[PDB]
């Protein structure tokens, strides 16, 4: 988890304070925080007198009071609060801007931005655009995955992917295929897919029109609700418009055509901070949408399917014979080499497959599990929960296929004594260069380019 | 030739290409939808009730029965050929597939299925009312008699005869196919090649060998004797040799040794004719005469068996016979009185012949029985049909494909055949032998494989584990040359080929019901004798390519021959797999059909506790490097 | 006093000999038999060799069972 929070906190306070104007964000980020934060924030939310510290520690009893640190670190980490060690104590209060940025929002303040959604005549249909972006939102996966349909045609979007370079494919030939990031691309479907990308916008977002609130606000304003109009008409900065253009271009925004309106709030924006139900021509029903068979017979077992996720699942198994709702494809010791041909371990595969395609394998989780949870100490010999038999073989083949590690560069060789190692190689294991730390080796390893602190101290020894 | 390959080829009909699926018919109709073009098997949302449906699935293909909604399936060409015994409404299966037209219904496959229902029951080879004739019976193989020349010109225009069913009886198509397009009475001369001509002219023709419909016999020296009983896997085989018209025979694949004489008793009892019986070796055969041959239905006196040293009463009784192929499957023959026996019985029109575990038997020697008896009917009994000698004519076009399989995970729900959880311990390797393994040559490389230090550390651990939780052991290995050294370096008995008969007795007597000297080793000819009714702790150590089949078959008699019916039966198998070595891939290729059978396998490269063994010689690796110096010797002999 | 541009390869005893045997007709391409689990190798032939290294584990199985 990249934990967008981590991206968030990267910036200094003035920028943080810059952003806290848009109230919904303050609320949005409020959701982000661990509960203690959420808790104590309220505790300070409506008392306009900075407060000591031990009191808060005196709020918590024993075990769990570590989260206090995990709490207080976080808030301090982004410095929402302002410490005051005036009287030796810590007099504390939020960034009042942010605090009022909340309170105003919390009790109907002057939030024109967070309340930028100017509702209008609702022309939105449920199936209306339900995949209308979902197509573009799905096709991009294929276009990213590399498939029959040019679902990844966004020149900016592609240039984003190329700029993002998270995909392991031949950009020289144009490919940005399943790298580990591509594998990760397969990994975090919605929360991962959205966020994992969204930063790419920021990743590309460095050149012109910083306007981060007008950027971020365009996000959480989207993250707010399907207000449709009242902003896309006017209530958005030009940075919003480009973001609006980008959002629709990213698909993540439910903006219709004609380039003059308030775009609808596509479901994605809900999914952006949902962590809830996420599924959604006219046939759109799950959970069986992802349909497949998991078992120790090394094959495709597919009645239902996601007509891309299949070829996605193929990315570790050879397609041999497509049929209407089934395909002959043998996922075997041979097939797994492909995920290693890309290189990524199919370890993500395990739980995901133990999580996905079970819609077609629901009788499986009882033909296999038998709920072998409480009978654990009554039998020395459990039964396939969760099915490891191929997974062991996988884990077997895992090393068995991998079975090597290579290094390259120069080779430092035949050192002198136990300082350069136990002065500056556990210190190379303390300044992050080494590509081998074998103490007695008297020889150590890096990657050729990586010496800026490697031909520097052993000379000094 | 005389026989046909078609008895060892399961897992077919897999009709599906890069665009197999037609407009999903069963998409709407979701009561049941097997993979049609394949013939695969899959349930449907309007229909999940499975368990009773075992039989209908039995008609077609291969399941996955640790599958959840259902198991797998497949098409099968000769599989419909087998189904002719019932011979039900052919379109009904298609009608059954009517709902199962999962894609747009694969009428071509359906036609293929109609074709898949073409041959069996559509047989064609004439027969006549106490004789044989030149005609044909069903549509699938009709002309397999009439238009013939060894069945049609080897069908003789003789009108009809039971009493007139003899002179000819173009040899006795007493076991002819389904009969009588205008049927020209069969002759006495030349079907020894017809059986070859058949598939040669490719007639999928359903042989028929009757119960009383050949009166070339005031029906001869058998009679019905039914005293026997039945465990849940008998009757199908028994009625499997009836069909239409008049009766028939065939070939059946089994883990043998289940009182298979008893099932042999019936059909022979049910023809009252001239029959002989055959088994491998006076090494093998005696596990037959007297613990599983008399609790059954036969009189105590008749039969004779022949080795001219292990000879019997020949020229004596009109009754039935029993012999060994390899006895006369060869110009091997001990007492020329063998040729006092040879000529008749060879030349004798036996109504039926019994061959047993002809599996290992090569055409290069198996054709002798083909060239020996030519009995009016035949018995198909071996171990495995998918093989290494998968050559052109398997005994099928002589008798037929396999008739009855075994059953393992869900019929044994009537009788547990020894619940298995197989083990392969993935012991790593040292280059020290391996380096000159990189210097080695022809199979004398494999000896180096036997020189692995890891086998020892595990070997006692197996003995320790088994007795730490206290159940005694049966082991498997090969290449006695040093494996014998292993034995009395394991503290355990040594067993070796090239061995006197005397010493074979001291192995079991104060050893079986005792509880102390509880370990055993095996040779490469001793396995051709017996396995204990004890110690299903089964540990493989050493094997060899190609033998894998019979090696895997060798493992068979332990568990399947067992029948005790408890609640769980916590039984297991174990094996040694020295990692980083030439064979395990072939062993995986051997493993390739391990859990094929549903009898499963689990792997442990290292368990919880392998190293707990302090009694291992070579505990430090310099004795293992002393071993190196001994490792040289034979491979320096090599 | 040295740093040859080398290519370490973490390895195994048995495969080392294999890898040695790799050099054993493709010498100089390994650089030092560091230990059973480490080997200095050839940027010009490294996974090339590991392809050659694959060849032996390809010489191992070939695993078609076809």
């Amino acid at each position: 988890k990249h934990s967008v929070t981590q991206y968030l906190e990267e910036i200094p306070q003035q920028v943080q304070n810059r952003l806290y104007t848009s109230p919904a964000t303050c609320l949005a980020i409020y959701r982000i925080l661990p509960p203690l934060a959420k808790f104590f924030i309220m505790a300070m939310v409506f008392n306009e007198n900075e407060v000591p510290l031990l009191d808060l520690d005196k709020w918590v009893n024993s075990n769990g009071k570590l989260q206090f640190q995990n709490a207080i670190k976080s808030m301090k980490s982004l410095h929402l609060l302002i410490p005051n060690k005036s009287s030796g104590t810590l007099m504390i209060n939020l960034n009042p801007t942010f605090k009022i940025s909340l309170r105003n929002a919390l009790t109907g303040g002057e939030v024109q931005n967070s309340f930028g959604v100017v509702v209008e005549e609702n022309v939105v249909s449920l199936d209306l655009l339900d995949e209308y972006s979902a197509n573009k939102w799905e096709t991009i996966l294929h276009f990213m995955v590399g498939t029959p349909l040019a679902k990844i045609p966004s020149e900016k979007v592609l240039n984003l992917l190329k700029h993002s370079k998270l995909m392991e494919e031949v950009n020289s030939t144009g490919e940005f295929k399943i790298t580990n990031e591509g594998f990760q691309f397969l990994l975090q479907e919605i929360n991962s897919q959205l966020w994992t990308l969204l930063l790419q916008y920021l990743k590309m977002i460095e050149t012109s029109k910083m306007d981060l609130v007008d950027v971020l606000h365009f996000i959480f304003m989207l993250g707010a609700l399907e207000v449709g109009k009242a902003y896309k008409i006017d209530a958005l900065s030009e940075t919003q418009r480009i973001m609006l253009q980008d959002m629709r271009d990213y698909g993540l925004v439910f903006q219709k055509h004609s380039n003059d309106s308030i775009f609808y709030p596509t479901k994605l924006a809900l999914m952006l901070t949902s962590d809830t139900k996420t599924i959604r021509g006219l046939k759109n029903q799950d959970i069986p949408d992802g349909s497949l068979i998991v078992e120790t017979n090394f094959k495709i077992y597919s009645y239902s399917n996601s007509p891309l996720q299949i070829a996605v699942l193929s990315l570790f198994v050879h397609l041999k014979a497509r049929f209407v709702n089934m395909v002959l494809g043998q996922i075997t010791r041979e097939s797994i080499r492909r995920a290693l041909t890309n290189g990524i371990t199919a370890d993500q595969i395990i739980a995901y497959l133990e999580t996905h395609a079970h819609p077609q394998m629901r009788r499986l989780a009882e033909e296999k599990l038998e709920k072998k949870l409480e009978l654990d100490p009554n039998c020395k010999e459990p039964l396939q929960v969760l099915p490891p038999t191929v997974v062991d073989q996988i884990r077997l083949w895992q090393l068995e296929l991998d079975r090597v590690i290579t290094y390259e560069g120069s080779l430092y060789s035949d050192f002198e004594t136990s300082q350069e190692y136990n002065l500056l190689s556990k210190y190379a294991q303390d300044i992050g260069v080494l590509l081998w730390k074998d103490d007695k080796k008297k020889k150590f390893f890096i990657s050729k380019e990586g010496n800026s602190q490697v031909l520097d101290f052993a000379k000094r020894k | 030739p005389a026989d046909f390959v078609p008895d060892s080829v399961s897992g077919m009909f897999r009709s599906h290409d890069f665009s197999y699926l037609r407009l999903r018919p069963d998409h709407a109709s979701r009561p049941l939808w097997i993979s049609p073009s394949d013939g695969r098997i899959i349930l449907e949302s309007f229909s999940p009730l499975a368990e009773q449906a075992q039989d209908f699935l039995v008609t077609i293909a291969e399941p996955i029965s640790r599958p959840s909604h259902i198991h797998e399936y497949k098409i099968t060409a000769y599989s419909l050929y087998a189904a002719v015994s019932v011979g039900l409404e052919t379109d009904d299966i298609i009608s059954v597939l009517d709902r199962l037209s999962k894609v747009p219904v694969a009428e071509s496959i359906i036609n293929f299925i109609k074709g898949a229902t073409i041959s069996y029951g559509k047989v064609k080879l004439v027969i006549k009312h106490n004789r044989y004739f030149v005609e044909t019976t069903q549509a699938d193989i009709l002309q397999m008699l009439l238009n013939d020349s060894v069945i049609g010109p080897l069908r003789i225009d003789s009108d009809h005869q039971v009493q007139p069913p003899e002179d000819v009886l173009e040899r006795e198509e007493e076991d002819d196919d389904i009969d009588a397009v205008h049927s020209f009475e069969i002759a006495n001369e030349s079907v020894e090649v017809v059986k070859k001509r058949c598939q040669e002219i490719d007639y999928p023709v359903l042989e028929e060998y009757d119960f009383r419909n050949d009166h070339r016999n005031p029906d001869l020296d058998i009679d019905l004797k039914p005293s026997t009983q039945i465990r849940p896997y008998q009757e199908k085989s028994l009625s499997k040799m009836f069909g239409n018209g008049r009766a028939r025979s065939g070939i059946i694949v089994l883990p043998c040794g289940a009182g298979k004489t008893l099932v042999g008793i019936t059909a022979a009892c049910t023809i009252k004719k001239s029959v002989i019986v055959l088994c491998t070796s006076s090494v093998s055969v005696m596990q037959w005469r007297q613990q599983f041959l008399q609790w059954c239905t036969l009189q105590p006196e008749n039969c004779a068996v022949f080795t001219s040293d292990n000879k019997e009463m020949f020229q004596t009784e009109s009754g039935l016979v029993v012999s060994t192929y390899s006895m006369v499957a060869n110009t091997r023959n001990r007492s020329h009185d063998s040729q006092k026996v040879m000529d008749f019985l060879t030349g004798r029109e036996w109504g039926f012949i019994i061959l047993d575990e002809v599996h290992v038997v090569p055409a290069a020697m198996f054709r002798r029985v083909v060239s020996t008896i030519a009995a009016h009917a035949k018995l198909g009994l071996t171990a495995t049909l998918v093989r290494e000698d998968d050559k052109i004519g398997d005994l099928n076009f002589l008798i037929g494909p396999k008739l009855y399989e075994a059953n393992w995970m869900e019929l044994s729900q009537k009788g547990h055949i020894a619940n298995v959880q197989c083990a392969e311990v993935w012991c790593p390797m040292t280059a020290e032998f391996y380096q000159e393994y990189l210097r080695e040559t022809a199979r004398k490389r494999m000896l180096l494989y036997i020189m692995n230090p890891t086998k020892f550390q595990a070997c006692q651990f197996l003995i320790q584990y088994h007795e730490r939780r206290g159940d005694k052991i049966i082991v498997f290995s090969d290449n006695v040359y040093a494996l014998q050294e292993y034995a009395l370096k394991m503290g355990k008995p040594f067993i070796y080929g090239s061995t006197p008969q005397q010493e074979r007795m001291n192995i079991l007597q104060n050893f079986q019901y005792n509880d102390q000297i509880n370990t055993i080793f095996l040779s490469k000819v001793g396995d051709t004798s017996i396995d204990l009714p004890e110690a299903t702790c089964l540990i493989q150590i050493s094997s060899h390519y190609g033998s894998r089949r019979q090696e895997a078959q060798r493992l068979g008699r332990i568990l399947r021959a067992k029948r005790r019916n408890d609640e769980g039966f916590n039984a297991f198998f174990y094996s040694l797999v020295s990692k980083d070595t030439q064979e395990m891939y072939y062993s995986t290729k051997r493993q390739a059909f391990l859990v094929d059978q549903g009898y499963a396998f689990k792997v442990i490269t290292h368990l919880h506790g392998m190293e707990n063994i302090p009694n291992l010689a070579y505990a430090s690796p310099r004795e293992r490097r002393e071993l190196l110096q001994e490792v040289l010797l034979k491979n320096e002999e090599a | 006093a040295r740093a040859r541009k080398g290519a370490l390869v973490q390895c195994d005893p048995s495969i080392k000999a294999l890898i040695l045997q790799i050099d054993a007709k493709m010498s100089d391409i390994v650089l030092e038999e560091l230990d059973d689990t480490h080997l200095l190798v050839n940027p010009s032939k490294v996974e090339f060799v590991k392809h050659e290294l694959n060849r032996l584990l390809s010489k191992n199985i070939y695993n078609p069972m076809d």
